[PDB]
DNA sequence: ATCGATGTATATATCTGACACGTGCCTGGAGACTAGGGAGTAATCCCCTTGGCGGTTAAAACGCGGGGGACAGCGCGTACGTGCGTTTAAGCGGTGCTAGAGCTGTCTACGACCAATTGAGCGGCCTCGGCACCGGGATTCTGAT
DNA sequence: ATCAGAATCCCGGTGCCGAGGCCGCTCAATTGGTCGTAGACAGCTCTAGCACCGCTTAAACGCACGTACGCGCTGTCCCCCGCGTTTTAACCGCCAAGGGGATTACTCCCTAGTCTCCAGGCACGTGTCAGATATATACATCGAT
């Protein structure tokens, strides 16, 4: 059982996704604020996209189950898939 | 002359209000609203099964694929519930005729 | 010795992140969360490659947009640096929170 | 020729059995449409119908009324979390909004 | 034409109120009637489109309501 | 000396009771004027069902509404309580309408 | 079927017709695929929201059109719609 | 000797494709003649301005062969299709070069 | 200004794998013919939208005083950016194997379809009680003392 | 703490109009039967996901240090609030007209369905050239003086 890979997503890497977004100074409680952010962005998209796996009775979570997940957020993402 | 029938889910509404709330009424905009908030569902949940089926290349919507749009449509402890209610509405069903 | 001035590596950071299309976070540790996340959902799961791509370029878009609106709103609130609340009330006013 | 039953009775629901399956068979939603379908969408519907409808009934009992006007309606579905999550995009006809005022904007002492 | 100042600086200060705004500045009064302009324009561009689909002279409700839902914000109680 | 409320009292006194109310904030014919105008620039000699102007005017409404509250919760994070037009451009550039 | 359906050919045919030089990435041509899939996708409901709207059983040149001007940004929309005509025209002309 | 119908229409994009993808994706009962070919031609425009202002973008980069970088720019970069793509992410894309005012060097 | 550090662009050469073209096939699209039903068109009716008049009253407009809040300036201290040495694990490349996605074949359950029946559901009519409007006393709450 | 005044809350009375119920009708759901087909299941293939080992090296991490920025405080002045007075136009009611929206009936043409065929598009294969990488270098920009 995988435990404790939240922290995965290192400072660094935060950073970087700072950077992309414009950002030129961050304070120091933003790692676990985008941390907790991300974990909850992910958990929602993750159960939609098992939630399609499992209607298709697969055990392996397809790419396009992962875009049609996002197409009913409304998060559309090219590139994997129509 | 006779005007033409417009079905809306009033009685139906007002007969689930009145299990629910067996002395509440209900004025004619907000039974409006509650006709729109069930024609809304309905669609959302219909065109999630139709995409569903669509996904998996199959032509027929069953209860998988209303239970499955539910699941994802609807927040985790109304979707369980719903799940709970529609399962249970099924098996009694086709237990009977 | 030779020290730059605090705040022209970040704007050269931002240049170069903004120029560039690589992945920010290793794909192994978002992986490995991502496995994580899924194991409550249902256990004994696998994840193609590609799945796993599609929900990082996801997660990543989705960061980026919101430090974007996170510094907007700090920028709002006559300051440089972006903490929690502005974080918060990107969240907040984008309807997620 | 044995005697009509309805397809909600039979079910145990209110809310319209048959209806439900003709609105899925016109509403071009799939070639063919299961038996279980419309049963299994109208326990769903009479579900969030009740749903709704008890939260609202509490709510004009809370205000000493005994009709749901849509000001009850938009109580009951903002102050449940999961209807408002549900219902976020939806904006309800002469529903107001929630008491709600900031704690900055209150006055001091 | 003087339409637009229509919705007058009294009404724009109720609608903040009910949105819980304790101060206002003078010049969100302008700002609010540009919003509210791009708003129904958006809107009642699109209800005027399903109206001309129709082949209608009038704009009805149902228009009005599938305009706001293609926007993705949907009226209830309007009809549909 | 007449009676003066301080400052703000009088202000939410009227943020409790709109917000306690439901009716709609905005004169009717006004809206209905503007909704004509507006109208006008899509086709020529249109008319409107009552309830058509209605549904505009409570979506209207309750758009309007929704922008303020955002724009107050941006107001108060600049740690000011008056709302300017940046604040209202910050909660349309954050709600993707920019 | 082993086979998959794609827009790949035409999405180049177009593009040999706009910049005779220029080719296209297979990422590149996956996201172009995909948008015409969503655009399609998108333009289809919204017309078959219109011909249920109108109780009509059929999508026409008529709904087409008119999701084009819903859903496409004006510009986009004029061009897109008087082309649509002129190409409906053309087939018609020639049957 | 059979004649397609997108030379009849003068188009690229297949309307008989087109065609079967509206009477298989349950949008309606029947299919006009003239609907695969409006929608067919709209879509080709749609790829046609997309393919248009990416190999613009990169020749701006000084490149022969569109990636999704150049896509991300020419979607990002023209306004009607950014509001057409307001809810879309392209993978690959990455960012528009954009740095705000205050955050500038005094 | 200025020169030195310094990262970044630019120009050229090797490689490499991925893209642009060919081929064979096969299955999906085109020509042709059919029925049938959906949509186009024309007449009708009525309802519901538009337009006008009048009053009247509540709301909008305007003026004004003032207070409190926006905003600019200043000081400080601390948290964050930058750099450097260390360490840690991500990445890449090869290899294994097996679970499971994907395809095919078969057949039976199941849903479309269709005709006859009828009872649920809708439109219309009527009435009474919930709610709304009015008015007046009670309570709350605010601000000056 | 107190107290007066303004606003709101509450309590009761009267009315009114819309919600609730009843009844006729009609058409849409039910029942019973038939038939095609789709999807459930078995079985086979073979792809790719997972697991592992090893080496490398670039990224992460811990820490030192300085300083820029967040934040708290203070003063000022301006501009928004709140209230009194005037004006105006929104609203309600009432009436008139007509136009267009909904309905029905008739027709015809336009599209689904089937067949027959054939060519376009899509796996497989291949080769070659654009771009990735590497290296040296030039160049502009940042910084301390």
């Amino acid at each position: 059982v995988l435990r404790d890979n939240i922290q995965g997503i290192t400072k660094p890497a935060i950073r970087r996704l700072a950077r992309r977004g414009g950002v030129k100074r961050i304070s120091g409680l933003i790692y676990e604020e985008t941390r907790g952010v991300l974990k909850v962005f992910l958990e929602n998209v993750i159960r939609d996209a098992v939630t399609y796996t499992e209607h298709a009775k697969r055990k392996t979570v397809t790419a396009m189950d992962v875009v049609y997940a996002l197409k009913r957020q409304g998060r559309t993402l090219y590139g994997f898939g129509g | 002359r006779r005007k033409t029938r417009k079905e809306s889910y009033a009685i139906y509404v007002y007969k689930v209000l009145k299990q629910v709330h067996p002395d509440t009424g209900i004025s004619s905009k907000a039974m409006s609203i509650m006709n729109s908030f069930v024609n809304d569902v309905f669609e959302r949940i219909a065109g999630e099964a139709s995409r569903l089926a669509h996904y998996n290349k199959r032509s027929t919507i069953t209860s998988r694929e209303i239970q499955t749009a539910v699941r994802l449509l609807l927040p985790g402890e109304l979707a369980k519930h719903a799940v709970s209610e529609g399962t249970k509405a099924v098996t009694k069903y086709t237990s009977a005729k | 010795p030779h020290r730059y001035r605090p705040g022209t590596v970040a704007l050269r950071e931002i240049r170069r992140y903004q120029k560039s299309t690589e992945l920010l976070i290793r794909k192994l540790p978002f992986q490995r969360l991502v496995r994580e996340i899924a194991q409550d959902f249902k256990t004994d799961l696998r994840f193609q490659s590609s799945a796993v791509m599609a929900l990082q370029e996801a997660s990543e878009a989705y960061l980026v947009a919101l430090f974007e609106d996170t510094n907007l709103c700090a920028i709002h609130a006559k300051r440089v640096t972006i903490m929690p609340k502005d974080i918060q009330l990107a969240r907040r006013i984008r309807g997620e929170r | 020729r044995a005697k009509a039953k309805t397809r909600s009775s039979r079910a145990g629901l209110q809310f319209p059995v048959g209806r439900v399956h003709r609105l899925l068979r016109k509403g071009n939603y799939a070639e063919r449409v299961g038996a279980g379908a419309p049963v299994y969408l109208a326990a769903v519907l009479e579900y969030l119908t009740a749903e709704i409808l008890e939260l609202a009934g509490n709510a004009a009992r809370d205000n000493k009324k005994t009709r749901i006007i849509p000001r009850h309606l938009q109580l009951a579905v903002r102050n449940d979390e999961e209807l408002n999550k549900l219902l976020g995009r939806v904006t309800i006809a002469q529903g107001g909004v929630l008491p709600n005022i900031q704690s900055v904007l209150l006055p001091k002492k």
